[PDB]
């Protein structure tokens, strides 16, 4: 529960780590287990370098449409304001 | 700016003055301040409430 | 209405609410806040 | 199940049938208070403080002398555990003052970031803390002090350094300040990242976050709540 | 203390110049800037008896100017007297930082890409002075701004039609709401 | 360049009783009559008409009958009752046209600045509009033939002039003024959505029969030049109104801010004085 | 292309229109004088923006295969009309 919470908390919202912060936060300098991390979580083992991805967040815009779903909300919203006085 | 002869934003970093303004929105102002007065009136009806109860 | 477990159970004092928003902050000290001028 | 050992709160977790007409109008209030103490002692901040708040504003009257007072001392223990509480003095009965001689200095120790005072209030008032009997407060109140520090200073500066806040709150090393900032990202208060060479935080605040479509998301709940209370006043207008 | 026509010296005024001190010591806080020019520019009836006291006039015109090291000077004069005048001793602590932030608001209302150097001209070494000063102005619920260390941002902000004026209605009428609701729940049983 | 007129259905009840005549006189199935009136502006009003005894051969369909015993001396009658309400046009039923309509128009065009063949609706079940107008047109072509005269769609409505509701709104006995936003809007949603999209099915009738078995006005000059206007926004995936979505946040701005603020005042409106009246009734009923 | 990116770059213009960068501006200001297309052409990115145009003369294969826009429109605005009405169904009232 140290190591899989490292698997979570190694770049939650970090810039980048290197070999030495792996050596500090992780332990056992290099097994095939941090190599297994780099080949098991969908990871880019950069040039003596680390990144979560090329954008770390999978580019959030969420749809680029906040309008029509709240228009359906307006449908049932006006509907509930109807039938009542 | 502090005497409202000049409506905008100066700079020191990039040295770019930018004039713009849009103060009045009564849709916000008049409505919400009259609701504040409404809530004061409902607090004034809270004693009709506390009088019919006890 | 006492029906629960409980039958076993602004002079200087509302100024103390802003003063306990101030108690960890600059009691008076007046010299410090007057001698921060002349050290440069 | 409150006065004795705590085994059968899973019974409420599996058999939650707790919803009558809520008839006596104070029974439901103190009921939500007691189950707020439950969720306070299970583990909760948010839902527990909101049902404590609803029982607080659902105090029926003050027609019974000083009975809100001790029970309120134990009510806002979770708000003390928030760290975002000022001094609580508007509640204070003057006959409660001689019993909150610990509790006044305790919320003063919430406002202060001192460590020796954080344990000297305990060393001074552990017997009244046992009269509370709820050392879940002290098992997280140090963490609350460091979260108060991180909320204040991370709301304060855009690109602070971890060394500034660290050796401003006596952390003495970069890597436990890194674990503080990391578990604060994990606890999700601010964006603050690390310009990773030896620490030295590179970060930002968050204005221009959003302000227009996001209020009208919550305005559905605002006015749907209003129309719920409309129909409730209709079904209450039905009574005469 | 607006009127100032009928209180020359009665048997109740051992010093009308202490009334002049009492009107400046609160007009420097509460009075707005068009109100400031409207009182101590458009009219002189207090300005004769404080033109016998020029540093008071000087401090109010510097308040009208935004020059800040003489705020340190004459505010320190007023704070020496604020310890040495009665009806002030349970109350002086709010005054210092309140007048400071009363200048700091229009200070940030000047512009946005500000620093501590162009302000250190007015402050001296206001570098880690403004650390605790402005940071606890941020943490005292006051002084809407953003501030950075080495990128060194300053921010002036809060247009009034944004969210909180939209918020205050339900802020009243949620506690007020369930208040009147429980007051309408005492009625059944 | 004519938009709309004002229509009194009083002489459309004369169309109704001539629709009672044709059911019991003989072989004439359709109601053909003559539409009096007066050009006032591009907007217009009609006060009277009349209905010709008309026959029309199924063989060589240009066989009209517009008697001048029924035109000239009845025109003297209609001139004697008023000088104002003279000829303005004529009318026949169906929606489409028969062939002889052009010559029936040009017969009484000699009396009028613009005689109009308002094609009328006796058994209304239609999807669009009621009776509609056609003005004299010379559009001929881009080809340059002898001058075209087939009277083009230069539209009309059913306008309401003045009082008459002594009769009409006493004769209602059923209907109600909907305080708009009380399913009146979804009556309109039904009618304009369904009746404009099966008008679009008439358009796919055009754009399928004029593709399979349809020639010369196949791309006349106004099919493609309006497929432009159809090509305002026909796009493929979701049509990407990228400007208009934050601009629609700017739209929904005003609406739901009035919802939040104003409808919270509506909450105050109903709830506070409702609690007053309610609880007063409740315990002061004791 | 019916699709978007109607803030087109000048690149296809200067390649296939046998025109240069200094003359795309004349290419569309002379078209402003023509009056069949009136683009709001970008000039910080040099992009030749597409607004409303005068489309074609005849696309008989697209007069037949405009169903993917016409019947698209018909059944989809019809279906979403049925969906708006179907979510506000029983306030028929």
């Amino acid at each position: 529960t140290i190591r899989d919470e490292i698997a979570g908390c190694i770049e939650k919202a970090y810039e980048k780590i290197l070999f030495t912060e792996a050596t500090r936060i992780l332990f056992f300098n290099t097994p095939k287990k941090m190599t297994d991390y780099a080949k098991k979580r969908g990871w880019v083992l950069g040039p003596n370098n680390y990144y979560s991805f090329a954008s770390q967040q999978q580019k959030p815009e969420d749809t680029t449409i906040p309008s029509t779903e709240l228009a359906k909300q307006v449908i049932e919203y006006a509907r509930q304001l109807e039938m009542i006085v | 700016i502090l005497d409202k002869k000049f409506h905008g934003i100066l700079d020191q970093g990039e040295g770019v003055l930018i004039i713009f303004d849009e103060p009045p929105v009564d849709k916000t102002y008049e409505a919400a301040l009259e609701t504040i007065q409404n809530m004061s009136k409902v607090v004034d009806s809270l004693y009709n409430k506390a009088k019919k109860l006890t | 209405m006492s029906e629960k477990k409980q039958p076993v159970d602004e002079d200087n004092w509302d100024d103390d609410n802003v003063e306990d928003d101030f108690s960890n902050q600059l009691r008076a000290e007046l010299e410090k806040h007057g001698y921060k001028m002349e050290t440069s | 199940y409150l006065h004795y050992s705590l085994y059968d709160q899973a019974e409420k977790l599996v058999s939650k049938s707790v919803f009558p007409e809520q008839a006596n109008n104070n029974e439901w209030a103190r009921y939500l208070y007691y189950t707020g103490r439950i969720k306070a002692i299970q583990l909760e901040y948010s839902e527990a403080r909101r049902t404590m708040t609803n029982a607080l504003r659902k105090a029926p009257q003050h027609t019974a002398v000083g009975f809100k007072q001790t029970v309120h001392k134990l009510l806002i223990v979770v708000e003390l555990l928030l760290g975002e509480i000022p001094d609580r003095l508007q509640f204070r009965q003057p006959s409660l003052k001689r019993s909150l001689m610990p509790y006044f200095l305790l919320t003063q120790a919430v406002r202060t970031g001192n460590l020796a005072k954080f344990n000297q209030v305990l060393d001074q008032f552990g017997e009244k803390f046992q009269a509370d009997g709820t050392y879940t407060l002290i098992i997280r109140l140090r963490h609350n002090v460091i979260k108060t520090g991180v909320r204040m200073i991370s709301l304060s500066y855009s690109r602070i350094s971890l060394a500034d806040i660290a050796q401003k709150l006596q952390l003495d090393s970069p890597e436990d300040a890194e674990f503080i900032v990391a578990k604060a990202i994990r606890d999700g208060v601010i964006e603050a990242s690390i310009n990773h060479e030896k620490g030295y935080v590179q970060s930002k605040e968050m204005i221009d976050i959003y302000s227009t479509r996001e209020p009208q998301l919550a305005f559905h709940q605002r006015i749907s709540f209003c129309l719920d209370i409309h129909n409730m006043s209709v079904k209450a207008m039905r009574f005469p | 203390f607006l009127d100032t026509v009928s209180t020359f010296t009665s048997y109740e005024l051992m010093d009308y110049k202490t009334f002049v001190t009492y009107t400046v010591y609160v007009s420097m806080i509460a009075l707005e800037r068009p109100d400031l020019r409207e009182k101590v520019i458009k009219g002189a009836e207090i300005l004769e008896v404080l033109h016998s006291l020029p540093a008071v006039r000087q401090y109010l015109f510097s308040l009208y100017e935004c020059r800040y090291s003489v705020f340190f000077q004459s505010l320190a004069v007023v704070e020496q007297e604020m310890k040495k005048d009665w009806l002030f001793a349970p109350h002086y602590r709010y005054y210092v930082r309140e007048m400071r932030i009363h200048a700091y608001s229009q200070l940030l209302e000047s512009y946005r890409s500000l620093t501590l150097g162009y302000m250190a001209e007015a402050f001296g070494v206001g570098v880690e002075f403004i650390d605790q000063e402005l940071s606890r102005f941020i943490a005292a619920g006051r002084l809407h701004c953003k501030i950075d260390k080495v990128n060194e941002i300053v921010e002036t902000n809060r247009p009034d039609s944004k969210n909180w004026q939209y918020q205050e209605t339900i802020k009243k009428g949620d506690l007020l709401l369930n208040r009147v609701q429980k007051l309408s729940r005492v009625i059944n049983m | 360049a004519v938009q709309k007129v004002v229509v009194h259905p009083l002489v459309l009840l004369s169309v109704v009783d001539h629709f009672n005549r044709i059911g019991k006189v003989g072989n004439q199935k359709r109601v053909v009559g003559v539409l009096l009136g007066s050009w006032q502006k591009k907007v217009l009003d009609v006060s009277n008409s009349f209905a010709v005894p008309f026959d029309e051969d199924d063989k060589d369909d240009s066989v009209w009958f517009l008697d001048h015993d029924y035109l000239e001396n009845m025109y003297g009658m209609f001139k004697k009752v008023n000088a104002r309400e003279r000829i303005v046009g004529w009318y026949h039923t169906g929606p489409k046209l028969h062939k002889n309509d052009i010559a029936i128009n040009e017969l009484m065009k000699r009396y009028c600045p613009n005689s109009v063949l308002v094609i009328i609706d006796v058994k209304p079940k239609d999807l669009g509009l009621p009776t509609e107008a056609y003005i004299s047109v010379e559009e001929v072509h881009d080809d340059g033939t002898p001058t075209s005269k087939t009277f083009e769609h230069v539209t009309s409505e059913i306008g309401a002039e003045e009082a008459e509701e002594v009769g009409v709104e006493h004769l209602l006995r059923d209907i109600k003024d909907t305080t708009v936003g009380t399913l009146s809007q979804r009556i309109t949603n039904q009618v304009h959505g369904l009746k404009g999209l099966n008008s679009k099915l008439l358009d796919i009738r055009s754009y399928l029969e004029k593709v399979a078995t349809g020639k010369l006005p196949i791309n006349h000059q106004i099919i493609y030049q309006l497929q432009d206007v159809f090509n305002l926004l026909p796009d493929v995936s979701l049509q990407e109104f990228v400007k208009a979505f934050y601009l629609k946040t700017n739209d929904q701005m005003v609406v739901v801010y009035l919802a939040s603020l104003i409808r919270s005042v509506v909450a105050l409106h109903n709830l506070i004085n409702n609690k007053i009246a309610n609880r007063d009734a409740e315990k002061k009923e004791g | 292309r019916p699709a978007n990116h109607r803030q087109l770059t000048f690149e296809e213009i200067a390649k296939s229109a046998k025109i240069t960068v200094n003359e795309v501006e004349l290419l569309v200001m002379k078209a402003l004088s023509v009056g069949l297309v009136k683009g709001s052409i970008d000039e910080v990115d040099k992009r030749v923006h597409m607004t409303w145009v005068q489309p074609r003369v005849l696309d008989l294969q697209q007069i037949k295969g405009m169903k993917d826009r016409l019947e698209f429109w018909c059944t989809d605005v019809k279906s979403m009309e049925m969906l708006v009405e179907h979510q506000a169904h029983d306030i028929l009232t």
